[PDB]
Parts: structure tokens; sequence; C-alpha cells
């Protein structure tokens, strides 16, 4: 029940440095949290990188370095390479358990940033005819491939009934995502404002449909 | 030459239990800890618990105190995880990984299985119900137009969608299925120019293997 916190996403470009932090809800990080760090590469291949705060694991490149700066564990990649686009989770020990951060996706820029093409869809009547309704939000052609997608019905936000696929690559190496809001045939007809909001690089693009 | 082997998938029914295995080789089993980790898609890693095959020590994390039970098998050098009263929420990929040498925290999460995808459902082979996705009276006087098909409530994975059987192939986008109350759902869109629709009919073709079914849906204006 600590909450270890990492930067959600981060971008570099090759050659540059970057530091990923990781901090504890419990206050300052101690040497005895034994901060590890673990890379996740596509297709679920994990590799340990750092143990005991700053110990580098056999095989791991000298670029990768582990630190403890004031109250927070860090991981600095110095010679950032395209091999390093990946997801990095720090993990801390609290006397009797390990707890992982939620990870930072690193994106080693390899192409100019593109903003998403959002597209909202109303329920087909045919679906409505089964007592159910589903709105569809299709996000496509964005880079880096990080977005958050929030829904709003009648001005207010929704936090149960939505699902969002994690972004995936498209042949052109940009990204795509989809979001599904579900509600019964009744609910559909009790509201009016339906809104799908997609944020990317701290710019939101929104689509809404009115019934 | 250090290696831990996890069987890829295992499907199991709500309310039941399951026993995961992790077949370690290339090192001295007895002397290194084994950890287990939960990963639901679109979520991070979640630490479950670790075992020291030498003399039965464990630390679990509170939340899985009584979901998960952890066991070794020194002879065959395989590590085991019992899952209890499996629910929808437990559908995750499950990794085991090798930790430290002996009682100490001075090591690493060195080596990782490739995981077991544990998928928890009572679903039976259901075809998809394909519904269209037309815009809209907000009338793009403009170049292009996007339309698509929801492919709802099918199981198991996968289905496969095409548009006019391949005639139209540029600027088609199919998205990942999502697990929705025991059944999968995904969608596909496709972006044509204005004049070409509804001028010329545009249909998506959706094939679902397991049900031996395959449907086409003409996308009609609203
Ligand atoms: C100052 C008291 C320390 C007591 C610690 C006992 C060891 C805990 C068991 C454990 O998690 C060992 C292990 O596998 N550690 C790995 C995990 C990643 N980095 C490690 O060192």
């Amino acid at each position: 029940q600590a909450v270890v916190t990492q930067e959600s996403a981060l971008t570099t470009s090759p050659g540059e440095t970057v530091t990923l932090t990781c901090r504890s809800s419990t206050g300052a990080v101690t040497t005895r949290n034994y901060a590890n760090w673990v890379q996740e590469k596509p297709d679920h291949f994990f590799t340990g990188l750092i143990g005991d705060t700053n110990n580098r694991a056999p095989g791991v490149p000298a670029r990768f370095s582990g630190s403890l700066i004031g109250h927070k564990a860090a991981l600095t990649i110095t010679g950032a390479q395209t091999e390093d686009e990946s997801v990095y989770f720090c993990a801390l020990w609290y006397s009797n358990h390990w707890v992982f951060g939620g990870g930072t996706k690193l994106t080693v820029l390899g192409q100019p940033k593109s903003s998403p093409s959002v597209t909202l869809f109303p329920p087909s009547s045919e679906e409505l005819e089964t007592n159910k309704a589903t709105l569809v939000c299709t996000i496509t052609d964005f880079y880096p491939g990080v977005v958050t997608v929030d829904w709003k019905v009648d001005g207010t936000p929704v936090t149960q009934g939505m699902e969002t696929t994690q972004p995936s690559k498209q042949s052109n190496n940009k990204y795509m995502a989809s979001s599904y809001l579900t509600l019964t045939a009744g609910a559909w007809e009790r509201h009016s404002s339906y809104s799908c909001q997609v944020t990317h690089e701290g710019h939101t693009v929104e689509k809404s449909l009115s019934r | 030459q250090v290696q831990l082997q996890q069987s890829g998938s295992e499907l199991v029914r709500p309310g039941a239990s399951v026993k995961l295995s992790c077949k370690a080789s290339g090192y001295t089993f007895t002397t290194y800890w084994i950890h287990w980790v939960k990963q639901r898609p679109g979520q991070g890693l979640e630490w479950i618990g670790t075992i020291y095959p030498g003399s039965d020590n464990t630390y679990y994390d509170e939340k899985f105190k009584n979901k998960a039970t952890l066991t070794v098998d020194t002879s065959s050098s395989t590590a085991f995880m019992q899952l209890s009263s499996l629910t929808s929420e437990d559908s995750a990929v499950y990794f085991c990984t090798r930790g430290s040498l002996y009682y100490n925290n001075y090591g690493w999460f060195g080596y990782w299985g490739q995981g077991t995808l544990v998928t928890v459902s009572a679903a039976k082979t259901t075809p998809p119900s394909v519904y269209p996705l037309a815009p809209g009276s907000n009338a793009a006087s403009q170049s292009m137009v996007t339309l698509g098909c929801l492919v709802k409530g099918y199981f198991p994975e996968p289905v496969t969608v095409t548009w006019n059987s391949g005639s139209l192939s540029s600027g088609v986008h199919t998205f990942p299925a999502v697990l929705q109350s025991d059944l999968y759902t995904l969608t596909s869109s496709v972006t044509v120019p204005s004049s070409t629709w509804p001028s010329q009919t545009v249909t998506c073709n959706v094939a679902h293997p397991a049900s031996s079914t395959k449907v086409d849906k003409k996308i009609v204006p609203r």
C-alpha cells in the first residue's frame, strides 16, 4: 500500500540524456527500499536493469545508470538509443513486499509528432433494437503513441462503462486506439450530450454528438 | 543459458482455481528466489509474491494474501502458483521471474518467463453481431469520410474483417478486441473520399472461424 509514482510517458531523441524518476507516497526513498528498475520491451520481454539502488546488472549497457537523488530513485539513460524505446518500471521494497511503479513509456523520437484523428460514432439502431447501445471513438495517426481518452455524458464525466484499447502501431508507424462507451437502450435515450475527449501531448481534441 | 519456461495460455472458468508453473533451468534452483507478477493489459505490473525454494519461505503482498498460494518443486525445479476463486478481475498475464541469491535484496529481477495468459470466462462459441457505423448529419462537404463496423459479442478470438473483400484496402484501420462481460468486441473503420459514398456501396466482411460464420454488412447512410 505504498503508491510508487513514475512519469507516465517521456520523450528523448537519440544521443540525448534522460532521467526517469520514481518517488514514494511514503515520503523520501530510502537505501533500504533497494530501488530496482526493470525494462519491458515489446512482446513482454522484461530485463532487470538495476538493483540495490545503483547496481548495474551483468550485460546491461553503461548508458543505463541508477541513482538516488534526494528523496527519489532515478534511472538516467545517457547515450539514448532507439533500442531504448521501451517501458521502464521501478520497484521498491517495503520490509515485506515489493511494489512496482506504473511505469514510464520512453519514446525515442524517430519522426515528427502527429495529432490524433478522432471519430465518434452513434449507436446503430440495429444495436439499439437489442436493448443496448455503444458509442465508438476511433483514434488514429498520432505520434508519439501516448493518449488519454475521457468520456463525458451530459457535461459530466464518465468513469464506469468505458473501455480503451492501448495504442497499437499502424503500418506507417504512427499509432491507433479505440474507445467504447456502453449503456443500455434506456440510458441512451435519457441523455443528450455525448462526448469523447482524447488528449495527446497536452492538447485535447474532442468530438461530441447530440441525440 | 538461464531459462524459466511458462506455458503460454490457460483458460479457466469463473469460480474455479488454477495452478501456474514455471520451469527453471540453467542455474542452481535452490539458491535463487522466484517472484510472480500480474499484468493486466493497459496496466502495469503488480507484485504478487516471492518464494525461496530452499526452505519454504515466502513473502506475499496483502492484496493476494488468499488469492495466491506459492510452492516449489525442488526435484523437477519447477515453481508453482495456485490461484483460488478465479474471477473476471483475475484475467491477466502472469510472469514468474528469478530474484536474488540467498536471503538478501542485493540482486535483480534477472530473468523472466514469457508469461501465461490467464483468461477467465464462461463464454461459449458465439458469432459476432456486426453493426454498421455511419456518420452523422454533420455533413463533411469535404474530401473524405470515415465509416466502420462494430463487431460485438463474439468468442473466442479472433475474427477478421475486410472491406469489399480487399477491393478497398488503403486507409482501413482495425482495432484490438476488448473483453466485455465474457465476450470480445472490436471495430474497424475505413476512410474513403466524399463522392465515392454513398455513391458506391461499401461493405465490411467479417469472418469468425470458431463459429464457422461469416457475415457482410452494407453501410447505409443514417
Ligand atoms: C535490511 C533487512 C533486509 C531483509 C530482506 C530479505 C530478502 C527478501 C526476499 C527478496 O525479495 C529477494 C529478492 O529476490 N530480491 C530481488 C528482487 C529484485 N532485486 C532483488 O534483489
